[PDB]
């Protein structure tokens, strides 16, 4: 059946039927244009007219202009022929590489795994950064939160993890790019193809692209973040494959949604944000799981505006995670990198059961000394360090010893720092910061601590600075 | 045909239908859509109802036939409940089945008055150290869990759940205490792990789960906690007890704010409704201990309030605190160093530290919240040879408080490990050793000396002859644990 | 305004607050003494 | 020794006083954008309150 | 005259009359109802049409539903008959102890005494807490304020004077249980049959009560206090005799309005509160005073939200009170209770020729010593206590030691505690802080003083503290 | 009245903070644009007219005058508060009292620092 | 105390004996009271003369007894008058502004009063562009030129 | 006009701040829902569709590009302002300015430590 | 508070120097 356009303010379109109103969720066909526009039916106004959200510009539409019911939400495809492929919002292919032909569709929009579906088996992720495995690891099959502010250091933490983890993994993996820089796009879509991971000849691809940049309109960034997750669900439910997916960033699905919520006339909530901020996640985040049949592990980035933790935004994604990585700029600004607060981030496998006790009582032992350490702060800064007591000096000088261990040269990181990279492992990691605990390297200085990888490689580059003399 | 027990949707958006018709209905009546969904009536108003959607509403188009139940939003109860897991309108969700509930108790039903109140006595055992000792809880108290994120609130919880196994396995009927598992927000992955911990430790058996997810919608987040308090109060009025813990309370009030500010109310403090206070207040009020005229059962409430970067000062954490009887304080800072749980003792406070305690657990209990408060005054410097070894006793003290996790202690067992430190066996020795001299100490009692553990237990308190025997057990664990 | 440093609670604050009660503590032992050469 | 530390604690509360000055000027920038936040956010809840009815 | 409900929405609805309407602050009566259902008329809304609030639940109301206008605002029982009896904020009795058979009515809403009835008759009113009557002390026929944050000890403070005032006066008293705990309701009822205050099987009941706890809606809870002093007027005009007004909590009246602002059409005011605050309070508060016809002593519990004084209800309410008792939580954390602030808590009757030259010199020396103590403290942060003169160090000692003899305990909280209750008369207050003051206890240690009643158990604990150690 | 029949008076606000939080809640219940702190738009306006009115008159308009002395209350000491600091610009000088010289001793409790009078230095006698 | 109005008058006095420009002072939402202040001082001076047409400035004033939208254009009336000068006759002119920010919330009131979401720190909307409006047309054009001294006050010492 | 045709092309917004002042006169003015600072929801949608026309266009559609420098004014050294790490999580890298160096002598005042440029490194002559 | 890292850091470089004299001496 047609339908009439009443109203268009921004990316948000009113449309009107005769008979036959299509309900909500479902995508309708703007006709007369040149490019396919797709709008999304949010609302029922009433009186046979329908609210509706564009899923691009909305620029050129003219008040009873002709659109199409498709009689169905956001159909894309899905399947193996979507790996090595960029896809947009609306499942159209964006590589200029003809069609993804599939044998099946599947609708962006979906119920979450029922409670029985859910899993319980909760096994330990190994990275290879010190800071993550032995205060905050990170669990397989589980959900990843990378939190931090304006350029702390989010795209780069994402991308030594695909280059480690998704690299060393037997199985298919997501990428989904929702409303950052396209020319990081490029720059991730050629580095895959040089890697190998993804291959345009052959169709041994690994990862699959979708794309849904800050230069699109908020309807194409509010959806694009489930575009990209329906393509996870189909390998988890259908085949029953251990997925990894990568959102960057989350926080973009969220901000999108603040922006249409105005036009849609909602009253506004706490810090101008919509008031189903936590509903809109809440069926979003519950569809990103391990089911009982397949398995995700899901690395999301998350921006943090301001520098604000208490942001609406940032704060309500907290409870959809099972380890959380808390980027400080305080911390990236001292030259510690990765800038993983040690005092903030968590995980919940953080355990003497799940990690052992030896792990547990060696990650509580570098938090300890570094909150004692942050404690005497306001005695340092007036006073000094000379006020301070003879055996508190102890304590403030190994904390900063640790603060520098923490810090690790990254592999991807290599083109602009120099340093090569270092990949330590779980058992070296947790000796390495026991023993500066213990006292055994006291007599070392700290800048043999900072930026190397295993204990081993401090206490050589302490001979060579032994060497200015 | 029909406008009087019957309506159609003029519009519907964000899970708000505004019906026309239905003229008879009743305010906070529940309504069938023509899909098969449910609603609640909260807006009546003269030329439309605004009806709030239990679920997803991309079904419910415009026109669609809104029919009445003719009866007030109501939840199934009974004892029936008790293994299954169940949703906010108290459907089962756990692939076992339909449960067979025999009565339905009404959701929002008034607190009880004054006269069938009475005031608390019997004890609510934890299991947890620092809890029973320093903040004794009381069948018919609200006792408030308030933290930060991931600093041991839910944690708190599930062992106080784990340990009325003790109880309910046993002869004693008044002593027995009834779970009540309500989930609010939380994601269906965390809820799934709760209850197979709940199903291992052979839990489930006597508890229920309220489960609102973030995938659910915001009508039954809302209602989630004042379904679960409806379950709980048939224990309460029918003679037995029971435990109920709103996780959390904090996520409730979003919804709240959510099905508000769609229903078009005004906004308030931090774009909250008005009536957030009466929202929270209500609810906790109906726990209570009822006298013996009424039934002489209780209702223990536990709620729960996530606050940001501590500060308790906001909004919401300052309305819940001066509802609820006590709080006890989570703190990152405690949580990071290695206190876990990390119960700030000095801010913690229960206002019922006398019946809610055991006599037993009295002694030992009175001694330590003395030595620990002494200790708190004189403890920021690691001098004085006097007070040197009164710094020591606050940091022995404070590493008996560390406690693993599913594995909450009787009353009986609780008063032992105390006994060591408040009477001075762990002063010479190190601090960092307390926590494997306390495991093996408390795997030796229980394993050998249980007639020890039963006279404690019998007696009610710790005897003359029970105090010389712990007296030479101490010294002589001591001794082979140093040398 | 006068007493700032203790209403803000923080290290200079606590730290003051242990320093009047170490001080105390120990004046309260030694006026003790002298409650006993009094009463002796 | 009597002319060394009257002379050392001369430049430490000299010191002790320029690093409080610096930790003032800081936390007044911090002061002061709190305090326009404040203001604008309590103004927004009023107009919100005020389009509502 | 017949009126139906056109509109509910929470606490607020909407009653259309066809012909007689009724004025503003009239009881309503909704037929087909269990139980009693009254409605109060706040606004005109036009077309014959009215806006109110429910004093219970409105879950049950139907549109359409028949409401009979009484002809009057809501009428209570008053009398000797309200004695030893609970009652609703509409009038209904709720101790399951019958009908309330009073021969007189009085309604809870009327206008407030003129400039031309109020009297300056001040005279002190001894309670027997020492930094009560030394610092701020009450007026005999006066309006009393009790501030105090969440759990700083307000409940035990007015519950105290309860127990200790009640029993001397020779005449009536009356409760109000505004928006508080039930539980608190209950400990009270019980208690006072115990002490005997309220006798059951005869006539010779002296306090009255009336409970509206925060199980109730807004517009029970903003009406109570109205309800609890209407009662206080009958014992102060009818009979000529003095009287007793004990409100916990009066903060819970300007909250309810606010929860029902919104709904009733108004714009909200600063920090959410409604704009009719300080109006509302106004014709509330200066009902409760003394006229030169009787005399009301009211003692009204305040709770100040996040222990912010400079809080829009809490700052409002100081104007209209002569004595007031601050509550500290910082003193309330030291173990000082009660924790009343010396540099805060402050009275009318505080002058020389009032209270004799005496009580206003000492009561002020206090004050100098504790003030000046504050800005010690600055310097001791630094220095630290050794550094400081001859001088400095006696007025710390002294200052700590009149700190520790503010403190006090109660008979209502013996179980908090554990020792006895005391009770120190008048000049044994002015006497033992003044040779305090003088340095006549400077050879005893500040423990001693430490809750207790007297200057006499002080001297007498310092006994057992050197034979103990 | 007395102003411009050649004789002196002199006013006492006590206080204008009140009514500016009785003008507030009389301006938005008429459904008024609400502004800073929900106070109306013209909230500097409603005491800057108000105090304008107290003058010294010439000789050639009767030489009578009108002083005024308006009263505000802060909250915790802060004079740099929205209200505060629409009266103190609209003043010729204010007298600054704190609860901290109050306890002390110091009664009355005048902040000699901060209270300053512009234009009552030269009106003064000179004895003193 | 500091000798603000005698910089004013002699800034005003060495630009029109040195340049040949006359001056301008804008009274905006300040004191009624300061204005008698200055405007005697003027004559006692000289910049002003009531005897003969021999005077420096031109005053315009709108101060706190008028309400906010007489105080919100006082500006622009002095403005103009200073205009004139510039344009008209080509000289170097001086104007004077105390205090600019009585302009500012002036505008702010006015838009309250209107009916306007405010901005940040409840300003209004159009701040920029009130101020833009104005001060662009204080500039040097091709026949003359109007330099401004604008008295500043600071609210609560933020200069943000 | 130049990045399309083949040729490589500068552009200089100056500034951005000022751009989104004047977005939010429209906003506030159009009533919409306004965040931090009173600016609406989508003040960044506003830079960030600006800024990513900036590109390097491959050798199939010409080979030409388009260069960006906007600008940024900030308040006291707040670098952690809403705007300002907006246009910050949009652009390849920023150089932040400081006010002490640029008073000291130090022009131009180019903090080191937090100025970076992630894509320039790449696009350096050897010799540098 | 800037001169606080300003301290530390110098206080823990002479100390790191200190070191690293120790660590060479030892060296040889
Ligand atoms: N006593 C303890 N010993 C060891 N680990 C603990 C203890 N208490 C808590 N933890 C760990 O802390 C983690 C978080 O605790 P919890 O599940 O209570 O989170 P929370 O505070 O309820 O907040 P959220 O549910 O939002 O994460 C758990 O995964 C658990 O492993
Ligand atoms: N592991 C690291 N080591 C060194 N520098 C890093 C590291 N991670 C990030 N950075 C720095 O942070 C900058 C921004 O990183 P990016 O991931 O783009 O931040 P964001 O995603 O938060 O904008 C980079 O230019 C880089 O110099
Ligand atoms: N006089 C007192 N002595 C000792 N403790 C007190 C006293 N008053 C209050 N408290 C403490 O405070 C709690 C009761 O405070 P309460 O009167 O309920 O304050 P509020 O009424 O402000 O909530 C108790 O747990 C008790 O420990
Ligand atoms: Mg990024
Ligand atoms: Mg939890
Ligand atoms: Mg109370």
């Amino acid at each position: 059946t047609t339908g009439r356009i009443v109203a268009v303010i921004g990316a948000v379109v009113d449309v009107q039927f005769d008979e036959g109103l299509p309900p909500i969720l479902n995508a309708l066909e703007v006709q007369g244009r040149e490019t396919r526009l797709v709008l999304e039916v949010a609302q029922h106004l009433g009186e046979s007219t329908v609210r509706t959200i564009a899923m691009d510009g909305t620029e050129g539409l003219v008040r009873g202009q002709k659109v199409l019911d498709s009689g169905a939400p956001i159909r894309i495809p899905v399947g193996p022929e979507t790996l090595g492929r960029i896809m947009n919002v609306i499942g159209e292919p964006i590589d200029e590489r003809g069609p993804i032909k599939t044998k099946q569709f599947a609708a962006i929009h979906a119920e979450a795994p029922e409670f029985v579906e859910m899993s319980v088996e909760q096994e330990i992720l190994v990275t290879g950064i010190k800071v993550v495995d032995l205060l905050a690891p990170y669990a397989k099959g589980g959900k990843i939160g990378l939190f931090g502010g304006a350029g702390v250091g989010k795209t780069v933490l994402i991308m030594e993890l695909i280059n480690n983890v998704a690299k060393a993994h037997g199985g298919y993996s997501v990428f989904a790019g929702v409303g950052e820089r396209t020319r990081e796009g490029n720059d991730l879509y050629h580095e895959m193809i040089e890697s190998g991971v993804i291959n345009l000849k052959d169709a041994t691809s690994k990862v699959a692209l979708v794309y849904g940049q800050m230069n699109e309109p908020p309807g194409a960034r509010a959806r694009v973040a489930l575009t990209g997750l329906t393509v996870a669900e189909y390998f988890r439910d259908q085949e029953g494959q251990d997925v990894l997916l990568f959102i960057d960033n989350i926080f973009r699905f969220t901000q999108a949604g603040s922006e249409v919520s105005a036009l849609l006339g909602r009253i506004p909530s706490a810090v101008g944000y919509q008031p189903t901020l936590a509903t809109d996640m809440g069926t979003m985040q519950e569809r990103i799981t391990t089911t009982k049949k397949g398995s995700i592990t899901s690395v999301q980035a998350i921006y943090v505006p301001a520098d604000d933790l208490t942001d609406p935004a940032p704060a309500t994604t907290f409870a959809h995670l099972d380890a959380t990585t808390v980027l400080s700029r305080a911390i990236a600004e001292l030259g510690i990198y990765p800038a993983v607060d040690p005092l903030d981030s968590t995980s919940r496998i953080m355990d003497p059961n799940i990690v052992g006790s030896e792990h547990y009582d060696v990650a509580r032992g570098v938090q300890k000394i570094l909150q004692d350490y942050k404690s005497l702060q306001d005695i340092i800064a007036i006073l000094g360090m000379d006020e301070l007591s003879e055996e508190d000096k102890l304590t403030v000088s190994r904390a900063r010893k640790i603060q520098r261990f923490l810090s690790q040269p990254f592999q991807v990181a290599e083109v602009f720092t120099g340093h090569l990279g270092k990949l330590v492992p779980l058992k070296e990691t947790i000796k390495g910061f026991q023993q500066i605990l213990a006292g055994e390297y006291d007599h070392l200085p700290e800048q043999a601590f900072y930026m190397v990888g295993p204990i081993e490689e401090a206490v050589a580059k302490a001979d060579k600075l032994a060497e200015e003399h | 045909v029909d406008l009087e027990e019957t309506g159609r949707v003029l519009s519907i958006g964000d899970g708000i239908a505004r019906v026309h018709g239905l003229r008879n209905v009743q305010a906070e009546e529940m309504v069938e859509f023509s899909s098969g969904l449910k609603g609640m009536s909260l807006n009546l108003e003269p030329d439309n109802v605004g009806v709030v959607v239990f679920g997803n509403d991309k079904l419910i188009k415009e026109g669609d036939i809104v029919k009445r139940t003719g009866a007030i939003v109501d939840v199934p109860v009974g004892e029936e409940l008790l293994g299954r897991v169940v949703d906010a309108l108290g459907n089962a969700i756990d692939g076992k089945g339909p449960i067979g509930s025999k009565a339905r108790r009404r959701v929002g039903l008034k607190a009880p008055g004054i006269i069938p109140r009475i005031s608390v006595r019997e004890p609510m055992q934890t299991g947890i150290k620092a809890v029973d000792s320093l903040v004794p809880i009381g069948r018919g108290q609200r006792e408030l869990i308030i933290g930060d994120r991931q600093t041991g609130k839910t944690s708190i919880a599930i062992d106080t759940i784990i340990n009325q196994k003790r109880f309910n396995d046993g002869t004693d009927e008044k002593k027995k205490l009834y779970c009540i598992y309500v989930a609010i927000g939380q994601k269906r992955s965390t809820v799934a792990q709760l209850v197979k911990r709940l199903t291992d430790a052979d839990a489930m058996k006597y508890t229920i789960v309220v489960s609102a997810t973030a995938s659910d919608a915001a009508p039954l987040q809302y209602l989630a906690p004042y379904s679960g308090c409806s379950m709980g109060e048939y224990f309460r009025d029918n003679g037995k007890h029971a435990l109920i813990i709103y996780d959390d309370l904090s996520k409730q009030a979003v919804a709240y704010r959510q099905m508000s500010l769609l229903l078009r109310r005004p906004p308030g403090r931090e774009a909250y409704p008005g009536d957030v206070f009466y929202l929270h207040s209500r609810l906790l009020e109906r726990a209570a201990k009822m006298n013996d005229a009424f039934g002489g059962g209780s209702l223990t409430a536990l709620p729960v309030i996530e606050t940001q970067a501590g500060d308790v000062s906001a909004y919401i954490p300052t309305n819940v605190i001066s509802i609820t009887d006590g709080q006890i304080f989570l703190e990152t800072e405690l949580f990071y160093k290695g206190i876990r749980p990390a119960i700030n003792v000095g801010l913690s406070v229960s206002r019922v530290g006398s019946a809610a305690q055991t006599r037993a657990m009295k002694q030992v209990a009175g001694t330590m919240k003395l030595e620990l408060a002494q200790y708190r005054e004189v403890a920021a410097f690691a001098l004085d040879a006097a007070t040197q070894q009164l710094l020591s006793r606050g940091v022995r003290l404070t590493e008996l408080l560390k406690q693993g996790q599913y594995s909450p202690m009787a009353i009986e067992e609780q008063v032992a490990v105390i006994y060591a430190g408040v009477r001075g066996y762990l002063d010479k020795l190190e601090p960092s050793k307390i926590t494997k001299f306390e495991n093996a100490f408390l795997s030796h009692v229980i394993s050998q000396h249980q007639a020890l553990l039963g006279k404690i237990r019998t007696d009610g308190k710790i005897s003359e002859e029970s105090d010389a025997k712990l007296k030479e057990i101490v010294t002589n664990f001591l001794a082979g644990f140093e040398a | 305004s006068a007493g700032a440093v203790r209403d803000a609670g923080g290290a200079f604050g606590k730290r003051e607050q242990a320093e009047e009660e170490r001080y105390f503590r120990a004046r309260a032992a030694e006026q003790l003494a002298a409650l006993k050469k009094h009463h002796e | 020794s009597t002319t060394s530390e009257q002379s050392a604690r001369m430049t430490a509360m000299d010191n002790a006083s320029k690093n409080a000055s610096e930790m003032i000027d800081k936390l007044t920038l911090t002061f002061n954008r709190t305090r326009q936040a404040v203001i604008t956010k309590e103004l927004i809840e009023i107009i919100s309150g005020a389009a509502a009815l």
